[PDB]
RNA sequence: GACCUGGCGGUGCUUCAUAUCCCUCUAGAGGAGCCUGUUCUGUAAUCGAUAAACCCCGAUCAACCUCACCACCUCUUGCUCAGCCUAUAUACCGCCAUCUUCAGCAAACCCUGAUGAAGGCUACAAAGUAAGCGCAAGUACCCACGUAAAGACGUUAGGUCAAGGUGUAGCCCAUGAGGUGGCAAGAAAUGGGCUACAUUUUCUACCCCAGAAAACUACGAUAGCCCUUAUGAAACUUAAGGGUCGAAGGUGGAUUUAGC
RNA sequence: AUGAUUUU
């Protein structure tokens, strides 16, 4: 039935399931998890199966100082459209498959000797571009809560320098 | 296009329902009164029971035409409970708030 | 009418002046289902027969 | 709350007395006194028109003329 | 190029002095680009103000009387004024009202929202009538009142008819009509059998 | 209610982004909605099912799915007749073809509504000749078919053929006068003929028998002024009042591209006397036409006087509906503006600036030089910035034409402080027009006298640091600064004890 | 806990409107009804339809204008008129946000039988009335 | 438009009923709606059909949405020919 | 934070806006109050809402905005005030000039409220604690206990707001005259759903008409009699009055308190002040609230619960 | 080995609970009959809830329909651009339960612990400032009281794939659709409720001044049997009324519920 | 008096 249809973010929202009790005390992996995808990137307001030109929506109200009429394009120049549409979804997809190449630290998944970036500016116009940050030690430290139990939290120590002897850290 | 075949069979039986209903009425006239000879009472009760099942209106039932759901549904707006409360606390609804007093 | 409400949207969608949410997630999982190789078995085609 | 809607501009005399509708049917008997309740039902009726209330008397006798048999077993005459 | 900007509102166009009727003719939602009227709504935040009227939803939600401003109802009236006939002076009281027409008649009409506008309930149609107004004698008023039963109230006397059979109004009342006709007729008229009272 | 001013035309939305700020974009958006409604009422005749639900008491027959299909699939003559109202012309041709052939008798009326058919939307020929008993109703028609197919000399031709055996009338005199290109007395006699043919036969000439008669006579730019006269003479003896399509003919045959046009102006004071004070009512299909050729005639005279008669006229009771076509209120307003800009008031003129525009319709580029001109000759240049806001917002912002009208009158005289420094402004804001103008995909224009304007508007206000701007624009265009400018940047200059900057604009200068 | 039409909290990043902000508890106290019609009237009739009628209203304008409404619409009957009023947005061009006017207004009178006019307030973007 | 007009306030009515508050096995717990109707009567006397008519006309276009409105109307009648005196 | 040139913008919206509004409703613009801007913004555009700062407000933007202090700081960054670096400068300074006049006055020598807490905070505009509140307070205390000079006096009413002490005193119905020329009072009770409309003459033979009937037909139970006779007893002028009262609604007992508190206030006008205060001290002039509970769902009853299962 | 935090303690002290822990106050349940759920037994015959927080619960409700169960039979692009009340509530959205008859949850900063998990208060003040949610305040009913309503973050992988939607997995001559017929009971136990065991009662007039009955013809079934009526096409079955009979029950074991 | 094994 059309009334039993729900919006895109009520469909995701579930088929997601980032909430629930799963992911509440470690009682998922998060090798499954699926990425939510936006189904109205790629279309355009106007354009259907059956090809239709539609005055002032699908094509330009005027052409040639004359205003146009409802059009339907051929049955060739429709399956180009649709290959065009799938071919530019493959070229999306294959983009988000690539992966970037990420400088490794001291091993390949350790944290430390990775480079943060230059600080971020402080609110008073003052910059760090000449400082560097990068990072020592990553450590996960958990303390008991009454309600949640087990209670998560990151500790991290860092190092900033800028190559002339003036350098500290803190964590 | 409907919800389920519950629903469907429901419209089927209101379809045939509203179809056959003057026939009804005519012959069960027939049979609720004790003017009549009885024997063509007894006539009347054989047509009757001959008549289509589905035509009997009492095999209509007020589902949801929203979730066809069979029970829980008020009879002012045609919608089940769930649905009812759904569209209340988003205010869809004209005039319907919590009750409070 | 659902027979109405469900046909009037479906040529809308077609005609390129509606656009279904719900339609167009049902299509892409049935897509992914597709490569990922679960695709609706063809009447008459009994696996278990 | 009205316009637009005329029920073929019949008068409240045609809609309530249909006794002229009975001539066929017997004066006298059973009969007579079924199609009595038939028509106070109609004329009371708001919710149908002339067209339809004249189609169930011509059902009623339709109906008696097809089961004139079965009033002659029960010694009655229809018509 | 940039995206198309938005002009003003036409509200810095308008002056202080202007036909606001003019303005607003008809019943219209209420427009922030078109309502010189720094009007906030809505419940304030903590350290807040209520809502400004630019893209204020509430505002929207409140069947607006911009059209109905006591000038453009004086105008409005007097336009119609032209439409309107005179009541009768010599009815002046309803003492008058009730000796002139005996006969009151009560309808009701029903407006709704929606694409149909019928209602059964605009069928009904009521007369009452004073049985001191008809011309009754001893015999006509005893046999009338006995034919109408609980239709007539003895303590106002007032003989009230209601019908509601008929399909439409007009058949309601020219059947109210026949049934007091009737009445008053039967009632007149003296029966034999009148005589085992 | 009364018309409002500041609000735009109310088939528009009242939404800031939505309301439209030129004509072009009023006729776009109208357009686009048109275009909605076609596309909303297509889907509709091809899905007629989805909208076969009747929900509304009392019945709305408009809101109801349409079909214009022939049903009666049945070769018969009721079918015929039904595909001629459907308006159907080749399955109509075709099923009569079948119906000849099948043998069974086609009725007289039936066939004169097929060729009626036909002949506003060959067959119709063949038909014709194929006609048993060809009447007086087929041979007219037929004749008005080819007057509208541009077939005059066939339709002469069966005119002479009905001799041997109104409307008929009009198709003839257009046929005679278009046909053949002989001289105008030539077909004047044709047409007294015709008229003779006419109280031969007792038919009483028209309206539209008048009208085409004067736009043929139109067709003869001076020959025929006169007999203009003489139909219209011939109007008032026969009884027949007038309409605007008449009037439009007069004035537009008389009215002709001279220079002294006394006789123009004595026709249109006669017309403009004769209907004053009085309502119209459609009657001819060109009476639309009437008052866009009134406000042209005006604006040739230059007469106000005669215009404010004009717009009276327009503005009494329901005569205003007669405004006429887009392309006829954009000319019938933008000439009436243009006119009261010359010959009336400042006062006044911004009072009828602000009634009609944006109300009225959207101004041309033209229009507001027009507007800019008056203010000068009133010497209010005060309003010169508002003018520059206001054809930002009607989108005159990128014309390039107004901006150097307006640069060139703010900066043609020194203006007390206040203003000055608001003409800056104005000159800024002009400024950043051109640093953005959506020409700048192909070129970018910076006029010389526009750079001269802007920086003398800059020095006079005391903007030296933007004059200094404006020299550097000036050497990156290749364009002169003038000699006045320069001298008010050496008196800056001096001002400051800059030798540097007098140094620099000696360098400049050679 | 209850959990209906209720916007629970979060980061503190997240923007909400002044109808979805509210709790159904304040309906009638901070916020109106985004629908009015005489349906629901002691006496009156017809409230199932005018339900039924809503909510394909606002499915159809959420389809027919994808990414251009901001907040919910606003339904007035009055007599046989319907008024719809919305919230948009400016990314669309005129001459779409016009057709798509044209288009859903023609069609809506055809199929509902009611004369049904639309209007559009467009704003620069979504008001957020607090982050939650 | 110079027409006697008396306006008071009828009783409210308050239409209450309850609900289910969850979906399953929850039968205690209660959501609890209601709709209230206010009433407003405005009683217009001595005037004629045509003042009537424009004046109801008048109203009911500018009725906001919403509102419903019930006229109840009083006419006066005199007696018909044939109850005028007693023929029978 | 809304800066000062937003505050003067928002001004002269409300001036141009509060004009146009005038010429709306065709009223004299100068002659304008913000009650008639109110009445304007009530009709033009009605709200329904129980909360009232939910519906359309349109004030002065000074009441409508809240109040934000100046910046310390210029251009050259150096603040204003001399305990700037406090925090609080306000209540410090505040507390500065108060313990100075102590000093001061060292060296020399019903309806008046302390200023509550949240307009104490809106004076100093600057957020202040409790505590702080409650130093404040002992300060203005302490100096008023002292001998206060002029300014003293003054700077202590400064932080003070008026009380309305509402009287106790029960109100008198103006006494009446008949046709007859008996003097005689009128007033009503109410009951649980009940309402009783009494008519006390000031000279009577002792009669109770209850509804044209007898009070002792009327109710037989001897209960509700001796509530009757209790306003009259009380006053020691037990059968020198006479009464005619109209009671509806409610059961016996209700009807019969309804009764007792319309005669007891009608009774008032004749009686004495003294009379009326002992009267009201005796509870006999005092509407009493109890009235039936609500059910609640998910109960058997108002407060009776269903039968609870430990397992 | 020594610590941080939380939980727990038949762990200390002080204040405490206001239908509330005890001594107290009222009326009940548990024993009788009946109504209605559940557990076990039986048939060919659904499913779910099933400590507090299930048990007149999904149901503001089942002769056909509902029905999703079973037996038999029928149909294959199937009312649907299919369909599936099929397995997973331990993938979820959506409505909720409970602590809550709480008051805490905290973004963003700063400080202390030698820069450890962590902690951050003393008012005659000693490192905390705090946006926001909740509480509070407003709002609804008869007031400012009371009752509603509201009640965050989280705990119980709490309940609901059977309101509806949906991820994954499974079938497509069947785990889909339709037709006919049929079960939904009691060996036994138990939860909730109704009616009684009577004299502060039973019948009658009355709605509060009476007359009768009152221990084997007293009280007491809404139980059983028969008849009639109402709805329904279909009433041995649902309901109401009348007729017939007058059973257990004589204040209830251990235990337990609600009320300011 | 007691509370089956693995489940961050
Ligand atoms: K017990
Ligand atoms: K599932
Ligand atoms: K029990
Ligand atoms: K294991
Ligand atoms: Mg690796
Ligand atoms: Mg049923
Ligand atoms: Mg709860
Ligand atoms: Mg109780
Ligand atoms: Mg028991
Ligand atoms: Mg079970
Ligand atoms: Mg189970
Ligand atoms: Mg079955
Ligand atoms: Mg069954
Ligand atoms: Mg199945
Ligand atoms: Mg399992
Ligand atoms: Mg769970
Ligand atoms: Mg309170
Ligand atoms: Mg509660
Ligand atoms: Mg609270
Ligand atoms: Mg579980
Ligand atoms: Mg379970
Ligand atoms: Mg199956
Ligand atoms: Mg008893
Ligand atoms: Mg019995
Ligand atoms: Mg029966
Ligand atoms: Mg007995
Ligand atoms: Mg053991
Ligand atoms: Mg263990």
């Amino acid at each position: 039935s059309f009334f039993t249809k729900l919006t895109a973010d009520e469909l995701w929202k579930g088929a997601l399931a980032e909430t629930g009790a799963g992911a509440k005390k470690g009682r998922g992996k998060r090798t499954k998890k699926k990425k939510r995808k936006d189904l109205n990137r790629g279309q355009i307001i106007g354009e259907g199966r059956y090809g239709f030109l539609w005055p002032g929506l699908n094509v330009p109200l005027m052409k040639n100082g004359a205003v146009q009429t409802i059009a339907q394009r051929s049955k060739e120049e429709q399956e180009k459209v649709e290959a065009d549409m799938i071919q530019q979804r493959e070229e999306w997809d294959r983009k988000k498959k690539m992966k970037v190449k990420r400088e490794r630290g001291w091993s390949g998944n350790s944290w430390g000797g990775i480079s943060l970036g230059p600080p971020d500016p402080g609110p008073c116009g003052e910059t760090y571009e000449d400082f560097d940050t990068r990072i020592l030690e990553v450590r996960n430290v958990f303390t008991m809560t009454a309600k949640e139990g087990r209670k998560k939290s990151i500790r991290v120590l860092v190092a900033v320098g800028n190559g002339k002897g003036a350098a500290g850290f803190s964590i | 296009h409907y919800v389920d075949w519950r629903m469907w069979r429901d419209v089927k039986r209101r379809k045939m329902a509203y179809e056959y209903a003057d026939e009804r009425l005519r012959i069960n006239s027939l049979r609720k009164n004790t003017i009549l000879p009885k024997i063509l009472q007894d006539v009347a009760d054989e047509e009757i029971a001959a008549l289509p099942r589905d035509s009997c209106p009492v095999r209509i039932r007020n589902r949801c035409v929203m979730t066809s759901r069979p029970r829980g549904v008020k009879r002012r707006w045609r919608l089940s409970r769930i649905v009812f409360r759904h569209l209340a606390d988003h205010g869809q609804l004209s005039g319907i708030q919590r009750a409070t007093w | 009418n659902h027979h109405t409400y469900a046909e009037l949207m479906q040529t809308l969608r077609f005609l390129g002046l509606y656009r279904d949410e719900h339609q167009d997630f049902m299509d892409e999982q049935k897509r992914l289902k597709k490569l990922r190789g679960k695709e609706k078995p063809k009447k008459g085609e009994g696996k278990r027969a | 709350n009205e316009a637009g809607f005329d029920d073929d501009g019949s008068e409240f005399h045609e809609h309530i007395f249909l006794e002229k509708h009975l001539e066929s049917f017997p004066k006298q008997g059973p009969i007579r006194h079924f199609m009595e309740l038939v028509t106070c039902g109609l004329s009371k009726n708001p919710y149908l028109s002339v067209k339809q209330k004249v189609e169930h008397i011509e059902w009623f006798r339709n109906y008696f003329n097809e089961k004139k048999d079965i009033l002659k077993e029960s010694n009655i005459q229809f018509n | 190029p940039p995206r198309r900007k938005a002009l003003p509102p036409r509200t810095e166009k308008m002056a202080v002095d202007q036909d606001w009727p003019s303005v607003y003719p008809v019943a219209a939602p209420f427009k922030p680009s078109a309502v010189p009227l720094p009007v906030r709504m809505g419940y304030p935040v903590k350290k807040g103000v209520p809502m400004a009227k630019e893209g204020n939803l509430e505002l929207l939600k409140i069947p607006n009387f911009l059209h109905l401003t006591p000038v453009a109802i004086k105008k409005h009236c007097e336009a119609l004024k032209d439409f309107c006939t005179e009541w009768p002076a010599a009815l002046d009281s309803d003492e008058k009202c009730e000796k002139h027409f005996p006969i009151e008649i009560d309808s009701t009409d029903y407006v709704s929202s929606g694409p149909s506008v019928r209602n059964p309930r605009a069928r009904v149609v009521v007369l009452r009538v004073k049985l001191s107004s008809l011309n009754l004698d001893d015999h006509a008023k005893k046999k009338l009142i006995k034919l109408v039963g609980e239709r007539y109230c003895k303590t106002t006397d007032v003989l009230t008819i209601k019908t509601d059979r008929c399909p439409l109004r007009r058949q309601n009342y020219d059947y109210a009509v026949y049934l007091l006709t009737v009445l008053y007729h039967e009632s007149w008229n003296t029966e034999e059998w009148e005589k085992s009272k | 209610v009364n018309r409002d001013t500041t609000a735009v035309p109310y088939v528009f939305q009242d939404d800031p982004y939505l309301m439209p700020a030129s004509s072009l974009e009023s006729r776009s958006f109208l357009l686009a909605k048109k275009s909605g409604e076609n596309v909303a009422k297509f889907i509709i005749n091809s899905y007629p099912k989805y909208f076969q639900k009747d929900i509304a008491e009392p019945h709305i027959p408009c809101l109801m799915p349409e079909y214009f299909e022939p049903q009666i699939k049945d070769i018969s003559e009721a079918a015929l007749k039904e595909r001629i109202e459907l308006r159907k012309v080749k399955a109509s041709v075709d099923m009569f073809d079948q119906l000849l052939q099948a043998g069974t008798t086609v009725s007289l009326e039936t066939t004169n509504s097929l060729l009626d058919l036909l002949c506003y939307y060959n067959n119709a020929e063949r038909i014709f000749s194929l006609m048993p008993e060809k009447n007086e109703h087929s041979y007219c028609t037929m004749i008005r078919g080819m007057v509208k197919h541009r077939a005059y000399e066939q339709a002469l031709n069966l005119y002479t053929e009905l001799l041997n055996n109104v409307y008929t009338f009009n198709a003839l005199i257009e046929a005679t006068v278009c046909a053949i290109n002989e001289k105008f007395e030539e077909k004047w006699s044709k047409i007294l003929e015709l008229l003779r043919h006419m109280v031969a036969q007792k038919v009483k000439p028209n309206l539209q028998t008048f009208n085409t008669i004067l736009k043929c006579l139109r067709r003869f730019h001076v020959f025929a002024r006169s007999p203009a006269l003489q139909v219209l003479r011939e109007m008032k003896a026969i009884g027949i009042e007038p309409s605007l399509a008449t009037y439009h003919h007069i004035i537009r045959l008389f009215d002709q591209p001279g220079d002294p046009l006394k006789r123009s102006s004595f026709i249109i004071y006669d017309i403009m006397n004769e209907l004053m004070g009085k309502r119209f009512s459609p009657k001819d299909p060109d009476d639309d036409k009437f008052f866009q050729s009134a406000m042209s005639i005006c604006s040739s005279l230059r007469d106000l006087e005669l215009a404010y008669q004009v717009h009276g006229l327009l503005k009494t009771g329901d005569n205003w509906k007669f405004i006429g076509p887009d392309q006829h209120r954009n000319f019938y307003y933008s000439k009436f503006f243009d006119l009261i800009c010359l010959m009336e008031q400042i006062d006044v003129t911004l009072k009828w600036y602000e009634d009609l525009i944006p109300s009225a319709y959207f101004p041309h580029s033209q229009t507001m030089i027009h507007l800019l001109q008056a203010l000068d000759v009133a010497n209010r240049l005060e309003v010169i910035p508002k003018i520059w806001k206001d054809s930002k917002e009607y989108g005159h912002t990128f014309r390039s034409d107004l901006r150097e009208e307006i640069l060139m009158l703010m900066a043609r005289d020194k203006h007390p402080p206040e203003l000055q420094v608001a003409f800056a402004d104005c000159a800024a804001d002009i400024k950043s027009a051109y640093e953005s103008q959506p020409i700048r995909q192909t070129a970018q224009d910076w006029p010389a006298t526009s750079l001269n304007c802007i920086a003398i508007l800059f020095l006079r206000a005391g903007r030296t640091q933007e004059a200094w701007k404006m020299l550097g624009l000036f050497r990156k265009h290749n364009k002169i600064p003038r000699s006045e400018l320069l001298n008010e940047l050496m008196d800056s200059a001096k001002v400051s004890n800059s030798p540097s900057q007098a140094i620099e604009v000696v360098e400049l200068a050679s | 806990k209850n959990r209906a039409a209720r916007v629970r909290v979060s980061k503190g990043d997240k923007p909400v409107t002044y109808e979805e902000a509210h709790a159904p508890h304040y309906i009638a106290h901070r916020k109106g009804w985004l629908s009015l019609h005489t349906g629901n009237l002691d006496g009156e009739d017809h409230a199932a339809e005018r339900t039924v009628e809503d909510v394909f209203l606002r499915k159809f304008m959420w389809g027919t204008f994808p990414g251009c409404l901001a907040d919910q619409l606003v339904l007035k009957r009055r007599g046989n008129q319907l008024e719809i009023c919305a919230v948009v947005l400016r990314q669309l061009s005129p001459h779409k946000y016009y057709f798509l006017v044209g288009y859903s207004e023609t069609l809506l009178s055809y199929f509902y039988k009611c004369p049904v006019r639309l209007h559009l307030q467009t704003v620069p973007s979504k008001v957020v009335y607090k982050y939650l | 438009l110079g027409i006697s007009i008396k306006v008071h306030e009828p009783p409210r009515k308050i239409e209450r009923f309850t609900l289910l508050q969850s979906v399953h096995i929850y039968k205690k717990h209660r959501v609890q709606y209601e709709m209230r109707t206010l009433y407003r009567c405005l009683e217009l006397e001595h005037l004629t059909g045509s003042t009537a008519d424009v004046y109801l006309e008048y109203i009911q276009r500018n009725l906001p949405e919403g509102v419903a409105m019930e006229v109840t109307k009083t006419q006066l009648e005199q007696l018909p020919e044939h109850i005028k005196e007693p023929i029978w | 934070t809304y800066t000062e040139d937003f505050i003067k913008k928002q001004i002269e919206e409300f001036n141009i806006g509060k004009r146009h509004l005038a010429n709306m409703m065709g009223e004299d613009p100068e002659t304008f109050t913000q009650e008639d801007i109110d009445r304007a913004i009530a009709y033009l555009f009605p709200s329904g809402l129980f909360e009232k700062r939910a519906r359309p407000v349109m004030k002065h933007p000074e009441q409508i905005f809240p109040r934000q202090r100046a910046i310390q700081w210029g251009e050259d960054g150096r603040p204003f005030h001399y305990l700037f670096y406090t925090g609080k400068q306000s209540y410090y300074s505040l507390m500065h000039d108060v313990y100075g006049m102590l000093l001061n006055l060292e060296k020399h020598q019903i309806g008046s409220r302390w200023l509550i807490k949240e307009e104490l905070e809106e004076m100093l505009v600057e957020k202040l604690s409790d505590l702080d509140y409650m130093q404040f307070i002992r300060l203005l205390e302490k100096l008023l206990t002292s001998q206060c000079g002029a300014a003293e006096e003054e700077f202590v009413q400064r932080f003070r707001r008026s009380v309305t002490l509402e009287s106790k005193k029960q109100l008198i119905e103006p006494v009446q005259y008949d046709e007859q020329g008996m003097a005689f009072s009128k007033s009503e009770g109410k009951r649980k759903t009940a309402k009783a409309e009494a008519i006390v003459y000031k000279h009577g033979s002792g009669r109770i008409k209850v509804n044209g009937i007898d009070y002792q037909l009327y109710f037989p139970i001897t209960q509700d009699r001796e509530q009757l006779m209790f306003p009259f007893h009380f006053v020691d002028r037990l059968g020198k009055h006479d009464v005619t009262c109209t009671v509806s609604g409610g059961g016996r007992s209700a009807q019969a308190g309804a009764i007792r508190l319309a005669m007891a206030k009608a009774l008032c006008s004749f009686v004495t002040e003294d009379e009326v205060e002992w009267m009201r001290q005796a509870g006999l002039l005092t509407t009493d609230p109890r009235v039936r509970e609500r059910k609640k769902p998910g109960q058997e009853g108002a407060r009776r619960k269903f039968t609870w299962k430990k397992r």
